[PDB]
């Protein structure tokens, strides 16, 4: 996968965590727009954050992504025992012709 | 201390199509344009708001490299102030452009026989574009009042049109491939000199 | 009412999948629908698409040759005839659909995925 | 939103649809006449046919938009070309019926043949055998079987065909809101909804009528020049006041009388100007024939020809192995692809050919500029008018003193100029009254001022009224005599032989006058004068899309078809042909015929 993004993040059911998306000069970079995706597990996978700051028919209002340069920022506020999924930034790619996905973000939040 | 990659992208066998023009950023490196415009072999470079000579010892924060093709006759549609299928449409050059326009002729590479039906233009649009603004829908063009519930028919038409390049077409349509550079300069430090 | 796909596979290596995905709703002579991967445990890797109103098929670099994705516009189904991969291959393959919005940018799916074909290559 | 304006997106959608379905049926039809095979059949018959029935496709999508509710008159010549659906308003019976007409009466002339008496197998063909008798032969009774074998086998043949052929066709013209199908033909000629440019239907009968009224001073000195030189070579079988017999014609029906030349020359001892030999001494190819075409048109300020003509084309005949159309054609398959298809000799007619066809490819280069349904002539006589004036221009004996293929010590005098222009006027003018029989014929067929027990009888009272020739043997009406022509029985309209020639001569004329030429209309070469060249190229990018009549008046000044530069053209052979016929009748009687003993 092209689009680096950390292994997993670990937060609190009420604080905040933001998921990096640093892509390249190709991906990210040049201008094109990211897309965070949410895998509850074996599930498939859904529409997160619409066109890089945005957002689809049905998701809560503490997701907001972002984008500065040759990165992205899921911005979750307010963590929940259903935000317990798996993240992956979609960005499409100059050089390749197609559009690349990122590394994927295990959430945990802790409590037990 | 790395020399800027224009090569690939005027290396790369597989450009994109217009309506889905295809952007690299070039940034962090040393600028060498002098093999550029020693090249003689274009068919149409043009730089709108700098001399080709003088932007070599010339700083910028961020240099834009659209890469695409489109027609022959069509490559006059690639400047500020222009309009037409590919202009209002496909991709629209600001007026205040300060980049520079490559072009050439590439019949050879992009076309065979019974037609390259690879490469897609978007015929119909309701508003006309933004300065380097993108239209990758599908959606149906409504060219009437009757909703089209996203078929096609009387009135409802597809946008994205291929161009068909067979290597036998005249000169005005054989494909010329284009490379639009576009530079920039901010408050950040310059990353892009020569 | 979201979307339909083939049921779970199990194959050997040399033998090819043609995992159907018909159009779970909406529109689709009219949209492209792509295709996406997930190895069990890894992460998602797009593999192609189709514009299937008429008949341009991208692939990935990774997956050239070997996939071919087409569908039938009379009966809104796409189609993912995999030739044959040897042991990696095996992986949950979602159906998603191509929306792309103008302005800056470019593809988000839909929501629109199928509910996951996991197609498993093995010798036992 | 408005009618207008989906109209204006359905053409934009209609055009880059028929750019690329126009080629591949043209592309294809190209590899089918430059290699006859039969896999190029198939190939010209599957994207002909998917061409074919998209127009069917998309005759039907036009006709929901209705014309009067469209203003801009570019887009509404567009729809008229498109919403217009021929013979698909018929009945699938009745469409199938006329489909299979054509073909029978194409196959009956074209793969129909005659057999002499005495040998019943082994027979003639008209091409090239009866064109071979009727051109080269000079016996009577020759020339006589060949004129009634192929009225007598493919003109009866015809006949109950053409009689249902009528009866059809009118009814696919009168379902499309036209009187007969005569006024189909003539709907290219109409222009509507512009003032002071607008053209009926019925103005071009009134046109063809009266400009054939001042062609009969110089046709019947014509008429009656060549009669006196044929009553020389045809001594008890042509009166001196009577009409000429039809198979004395130089060809089959009358058409042209060029092979005629010979035995009625002016001057049979100056020698003709053939630069033939001079071009097999100076060692020309088929190459150097069309880069000099291509100078001329370098010359006159119009655009040389594309890289992709000279890559691209047949230029000479490739070898003894495949085998090809070798009629000389020029093909826009659109695209700028633009072709000439031409198995070139090399000679001095395949010289002036040369300018000819390449005159339709700078006629079709001009208006590539136009949408799909506008890149056409402005009428059906344009086009094959401006291709003619290049080979007027070339064949000038100042143009070939130019390039080297005529001597500089070559004289020009009065007799090769009336050598030079009775050899024109069998081909152009002797053309003319057999264009206005034929069309005026198929003019009161198609509107039924003509019974069908008297086609074959008010044809040859045409005949010896408008023409001047009377048939050898009485015919009654079990021939079919008009349809052993080639576009009488194939559906052609034939009075784009007409037109044309008078538009040739406008054209010729307003172009000279724009060359600043002194001297006789004959003696002008339009050769490095490009304000006569710029004149022309602004009617030729017009396309059609703006009316005929506007687009005549942006080269001569005028807005009809005028035979006064037809005339001027041949006033030194007008005054010539009274002084020869001095003591000759001019003119014909009606009532001598052959037949008459
Ligand atoms: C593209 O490759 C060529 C050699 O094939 C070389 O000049 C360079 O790496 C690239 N071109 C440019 C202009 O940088
Ligand atoms: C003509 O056609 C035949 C078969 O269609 C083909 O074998 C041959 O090569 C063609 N001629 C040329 C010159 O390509
Ligand atoms: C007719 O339409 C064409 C484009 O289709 C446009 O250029 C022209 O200006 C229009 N005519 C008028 C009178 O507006
Ligand atoms: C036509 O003439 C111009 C002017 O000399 C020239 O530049 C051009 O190359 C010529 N066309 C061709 C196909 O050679
Ligand atoms: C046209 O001009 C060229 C160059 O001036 C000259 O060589 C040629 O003879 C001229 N031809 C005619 C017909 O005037």
């Amino acid at each position: 996968s092209v689009l680096t993004q950390p292994p997993s993040v670990s937060g609190a059911p009420g604080q905040r965590v933001t998921i990096s998306c640093t892509g390249s000069s190709s991906n990210i970079g040049a201008g094109y727009d990211v897309h965070w995706y949410q895998q509850l597990p074996g599930t498939a996978p859904k529409l997160l954050i619409y066109g890089n700051s945005n957002r689809p028919s049905g998701v809560p209002d503490r997701f907001s992504g972002s984008k500065s340069g040759t990165s992205a920022s899921l911005a979750i506020t307010g963590l929940q025992a259903e935000d317990e999924a798996d993240y992956y930034c979609q960005s499409y790619d100059s050089s390749l012709s197609g559009s690349v996905f990122g590394g994927g973000t295990k959430l945990t939040v802790l409590g037990q | 201390t790395n020399l800027c990659p224009f090569g690939e992208v005027f290396n790369a066998t597989r450009f994109a199509s217009v309506y889905a023009w295809n952007r690299k950023r070039i940034s962090n490196c040393v600028a060498d344009y002098s093999v550029l415009y020693n090249s003689a072999s274009f068919s149409t470079f043009k730089c709108y708001g700098v001399s080709p000579t003088k932007l070599n010892d010339l700083c910028f924060t961020n240099v834009y490299a659209d890469s695409f093709v489109i027609r022959g006759d069509e490559v006059r549609q690639i400047a500020p102030g222009q309009t037409g299928k590919i202009a209002d449409y496909n991709y629209k050059l600001p007026d205040d452009f300060t980049g520079c326009v490559i072009a050439w002729n590439s019949n050879n590479l992009d076309s065979k026989v019974g037609g390259n039906y690879n490469y897609l233009y978007r015929l119909f649009r309701k508003s006309n574009l933004k300065p380097f603004e993108r239209d990758i829908s599908t959606e149906i063009y409504q060219a009437g009042s009757t909703p089209c519930n996203g078929v096609e028919g009387f009135n409802c038409y597809f946008p994205l049109q291929s161009y068909g390049f067979q290597p036998t077409n005249g000169v005005g349509y054989q494909p010329y491939r284009v490379v639009v550079l576009s530079f920039e300069l901010l408050h950040a430090p310059a990353t892009v000199c020569g | 009412q979201l979307l339909q796909q083939s049921g779970a596979e199990v194959k050997k290596p040399g033998s090819s999948v043609k995992v159907s995905c018909k159009a779970s709703g909406g529109t689709f002579s009219s949209y492209a629908i792509s295709w996406v991967r997930q190895a069990p445990g890894q992460g998602l890797e797009w593999m192609g698409g189709i514009i299937p109103i008429i008949g341009i098929a991208n692939y990935a670099q990774k997956f050239q040759g070997r996939v071919t994705i087409t569908a039938d516009k009379s009966t809104s189904t796409a189609y993912m005839e995999l030739s044959s991969l040897r042991s990696e291959d095996t992986a949950v393959y979602y159906c998603a659909r191509e929306r792309g919005y103008s302005g800056y940018g470019a593809a988000y799916y839909f929501d629109y995925w199928g509910q996951g074909t996991l197609v498993t290559v093995s010798s036992a | 939103s408005t009618i207008e304006e989906q109209a204006k997106t359905f053409l934009d959608k209609f055009n880059h649809e028929a750019e690329d379905l126009f080629y591949q049926s043209s592309l294809a039809s190209w590899n089918y006449n430059t290699n006859i095979t039969e896999e190029n059949v198939q190939n010209m018959n599957n994207a002909g046919d998917k061409w074919s029935a998209f127009l069917k496709e998309q005759s039907t999508l036009a006709q929901m938009y209705p014309l009067q509710e469209i203003q801009n008159l570019t887009v509404k010549l567009q729809l008229q070309a498109l919403q217009q659906n021929g013979s698909s308003v018929l009945s699938e019976d009745k469409s199938k019926r006329l489909n299979t007409i054509l073909n029978t009466m194409s196959t009956i002339y074209s793969t129909g043949k005659v057999c002499n008496p005495d040998n019943p197998q082994e027979c003639l063909l008209l091409e090239p055998g009866l064109n071979e008798i009727m051109a080269n032969s000079l016996d009577y009774n020759e020339r006589l079987w060949a004129w009634e074998s192929w009225r007598s086998e493919v003109g009866k043949q015809l006949r109950p065909l053409y009689e249902e052929y009528v009866v059809l066709k009118n009814e696919m013209a009168r379902a499309n809101h036209y009187e007969d199908y005569g006024d189909y033909w003539r709907g290219d000629y109409e222009v509507n909804g512009v003032d002071g440019y607008d053209y009926s239907r019925g103005q071009l009968i009134e046109d063809v009528e009266h400009t054939f009224e001042e062609i009969k001073p110089l046709y019947e000195h014509l008429h009656a020049y060549v009669r006196a030189k044929l009553m020389n070579a045809y001594p008890s079988y042509i009166s001196p006041i009577g009409c000429l017999p039809a198979h004395l014609l130089g060809d089959m029906w009358g058409r042209f009388w060029t092979n005629l030349y010979s035995l009625t020359v002016p001057f049979g001892q100056k020698p003709n100007i053939d630069v033939t030999d001079a071009m097999v001494d100076q060692a020309w190819d088929a190459q150097r024939i069309f880069k000099e075409a291509e100078k001329f048109f370098v010359s006159v300020g119009l655009p040389n020809m594309t890289q992709g003509f000279w890559e691209n084309s047949m230029l000479t005949d490739p070898g003894n192995v495949q085998k090809a159309v070798c009629h000389p054609t020029a093909w826009d398959l659109g695209k700028g692809d633009f072709r000439i298809l031409m198995c070139t000799k090399v000679t001095m007619d395949d010289f002036l050919t040369a300018h000819h066809e390449m005159g339709h490819i700078q006629y079709d280069m001009a208006y590539a500029a136009q949408p799909f349904l506008l890149r056409n002539g402005a009428n059906e006589g344009f086009h094959e008018a401006v291709g003619e004036i290049m080979s007027l221009s070339a064949a000038t004996p100042k143009h070939l003193k130019s390039i080297g293929l005529l001597s500089p010590d070559f004289q020009e005098d009065n007799e090769t100029e009336i050598n030079f222009l009775l050899k024109q006027a069998l081909t152009i003018v002797g053309t003319l009254p057999f264009t206005y029989m034929l069309e005026k014929w198929r003019w009161m067929v198609f509107k039924g001022e003509i019974p069908k027990d008297q086609w074959m009888k008010k044809w040859w009272e045409m005949k010896r009224e408008i023409v001047g020739v009377v048939e050898p043997v009485p015919h009654d009406e079990t021939y079919c005599d008009p349809a052993s022509l080639f576009h009488v029985s194939n559906d052609y309209s034939f009075i784009r032989y007409y037109t044309r020639t008078l538009y040739q001569f406008q054209f010729q004329e307003a172009l000279c006058q724009a060359a600043k030429h002194e001297g006789p209309l004959h003696k002008c070469d339009i050769s490095n004068s490009t304000e006569a060249g710029q004149k022309l190229f602004n009617m030729l990018r017009l396309g059609k899309s703006e009316p005929w009549t506007l687009a005549l008046e942006n080269v001569v000044g005028a807005k009809n078809m005028n035979v006064r530069p037809l005339l001027n053209y041949f006033e030194p052979l007008f005054t010539w042909l009274k002084d020869q016929n001095k003591n000759s009748f001019v003119g014909w009687s009606t009532d001598w015929s052959p037949y008459a003993d």
